[PDB]
């Protein structure tokens, strides 16, 4: 079983460097070229470069020519990839990937987030979205919750403790301009149901060690 | 120096029919093109490589074909399981990537506002929040209006995934106002839709 177990997300100020391991196993690491691969948050693939593992020798792609370093440590099977002088714009899931004999890349590391901002790490602030007649269509009310100013990415939901998972609709956060992500939290539930059972939404920002529980009651 | 094209962007294709994407290159007798899926929050899969080799464990609905410069990825019978992203690569070189999505009939929007809660007016600022849910297909016009003042340029949109149940989108739109400007007036969601006869419109006074 071929594995490629990419080190954890982090948050970095423009200005530094990021360095992002990826620990093979599971095959013979010298064999194969492993390939750095990164994708911006909504955004397409783009290769780094590559490193043979066998010699050290690397290439890189013009546009990081000069900023990216790639090592490896064959003794524990271990490819690194080192970002410079980072800037927000190298925000991205950044993936390892060994190339294969048809030169496709066959198995990839799971990706670590790297934020490039000047943010500090915030936990969000969460606000009910509450039914009312306002939010009552035919029987059903829509109810919610909003996670408002958090850095960095990301942040989970679930309501009743994960008991309520029908009709949940979690949204993608949007990045303001402040630098904080947001994002809402709604569920729709029968409108007979808000006199009587309790609506609880949990949020969890692991980044900051922040986990809110908020009841969202009617009117 | 090579450049991969990917046509089109996004793709809806109905439950069970036939979906295919197009992957033209800028350019042993081999291809060296590979299609990846992807979903959110995984690294991408190898679907095919060589042009036309399915990875093994692949469902055989995939297939790749095409020479030269010009590869097509096939979806037959669509699954809402394949709602994804896929990517083409050549050596170095990936496409931009087509977003696959499940065709369905038309859903209108249900549409619930929320108004600021105290809680937030406390800490300075003043969210509204315009609900549309359970709808299709993911266009929809969302106009903020205040005092009847069309809002324009001052909220944020976010679209969910495509719903694997209901192959539906929700949406929110939120319009933030400090406080301030907040307590200055008196606040409406309109919304227009292709499932909508007429636009619906949900609005509650601050107070």
């Amino acid at each position: 079983q071929v594995q490629l177990v990419q080190s954890g997300a982090e948050v970095k100020k423009p200005g530094a460097s990021v360095k992002v391991s990826c620990k093979a196993s599971g095959y013979t690491f010298t064999g194969y070229y492993m390939h750095w691969v990164r994708q911006a948050p909504g955004q397409g693939l783009e290769w780094m470069g590559w490193i043979n593992p066998n010699s050290g020798g690397t290439n890189y792609a013009q546009k990081f020519q000069g900023r990216v370093t790639m090592t490896r440590d064959t003794s524990i099977s271990t490819a690194y990839m080192e970002l410079s002088r980072l800037r927000s714009d190298d925000t991205a899931v950044y993936y390892c990937a060994k190339i294969s004999g048809s030169y496709s890349f066959d198995y990839w590391g799971q990706g670590t987030l790297v934020t490039v901002s000047s943010a500090s790490t915030k936990g969000p602030s969460v606000f009910p979205l509450a039914p009312s007649s306002k939010s009552t269509s035919g029987g059903t009310a829509a109810l919610g919750c909003l996670v408002k100013d958090y850095f960095p990415e990301p942040v989970t939901v679930s309501w009743n403790s994960g008991a309520l998972t029908s009709g949940v609709h979690t949204f993608p956060a949007v990045l303001q301009s402040s630098g904080l992500y947001s994002l809402s939290s709604v569920v729709t539930v029968p409108s007979s149901s808000l006199g009587t059972q309790t609506y609880i939404c949990n949020v969890n920002h692991k980044p900051s060690n922040t986990k809110v529980d908020k009841k969202v009651e009617p009117k | 120096d090579i450049v991969m094209t990917q046509s089109p962007d996004s793709l809806a294709v109905s439950l069970g029919e036939r979906a295919t994407i197009n992957c033209k290159s800028s350019q042993n007798n081999k291809n060296y093109l590979a299609w990846y899926q992807q979903k959110p929050g995984q690294p991408p899969k190898l679907l095919i490589y060589w042009a036309s080799t399915r990875e093994s464990g692949v469902p055989d609905r995939f297939s790749g074909s095409g020479s030269g410069t010009d590869f097509t990825l096939t979806i037959s019978s669509l699954q809402a399981e394949d709602v994804a992203v896929y990517y083409c690569q050549q050596y170095y070189s990936f496409g931009g990537g087509t977003k696959v999505e499940i065709k369905r009939t038309v859903a209108a929007p249900s549409v619930f506002i929320f108004p600021p809660s105290d809680e937030q007016l406390k800490s300075g600022t003043a969210s509204v929040v315009c609900l549309l849910n359970n709808f299709y297909p993911r266009e929809a016009k969302v106009q903020w209006k205040v005092d009847n003042a069309l809002q324009s340029g001052n909220s944020q949109e976010s679209v969910t995934e495509q719903d694997s149940k209901d192959s539906t989108y929700s949406l929110s739109s939120t319009l933030t106002l400090s406080k301030a400007d907040y307590e200055k007036h008196k606040y409406a969601c309109e919304v227009t839709h292709q499932g909508l006869r007429s636009p619906v419109t949900k609005s509650f006074n601050r107070g």
